[PDB]
């Protein structure tokens, strides 16, 4: 703790807010890049409300 | 409407089948009674989650079948459901098996 320091101080403009954002990219890239891709998926699909009352 | 059969007809050890026509039944699920005339209405079709008794559900129709016609069995039959509004309920007309 600091007596006797008035430093200016900024939450918003701060660097460090854009940073944590950027963060949540990658483990998604890194963790995303090596594993299945689906473009196959986008065949016709038949569907219809389900087996019920 | 609800659109039955007021009465049918089957001989000593053949199944019979009763149709209970009408719109909400694409929506609804029917449920059935039996009033022995001047009896207690008593229930045997329900929902219990989503033997000789059972009804087949088929478009505009459910299809109350009935499986051992012992002439015990000789009432009038309801079919009662609810409309798309789940709103009130009400009865169709009271089919005598013969």
């Amino acid at each position: 703790h600091l007596e006797n320091v008035t430093e200016e101080f900024n939450m918003w403009k701060n660097n460090m807010v854009e940073q944590m954002h950027t963060d949540i990219i990658s483990l998604w890239d890194q963790s995303l890049k090596p594993c299945v891709k689906l473009t196959p998926l986008c065949v016709t699909l038949q569907c219809t409300n389900v087996t019920n009352n | 409407e609800l659109t039955q059969p007021p009465s049918v007809s089957v001989s000593p050890g053949q199944t019979a089948r009763i149709t209970c026509s009408g719109a909400p039944l694409t929506s609804r699920f029917t449920y059935w009674y039996r009033q022995k005339p001047g009896q207690a209405p008593v229930l045997i079709i329900s929902r219990s989650s989503q033997g000789r008794f059972s009804a087949s559900w088929s478009g505009t129709t459910v299809t109350l079948t009935i499986r051992g016609v012992q002439a015990d069995d000789e009432a009038d039959y309801y079919c009662q459901s609810s409309d798309t509004s789940d709103s009130y309920k009400m009865f169709g007309g009271g089919t005598k098996l013969t």
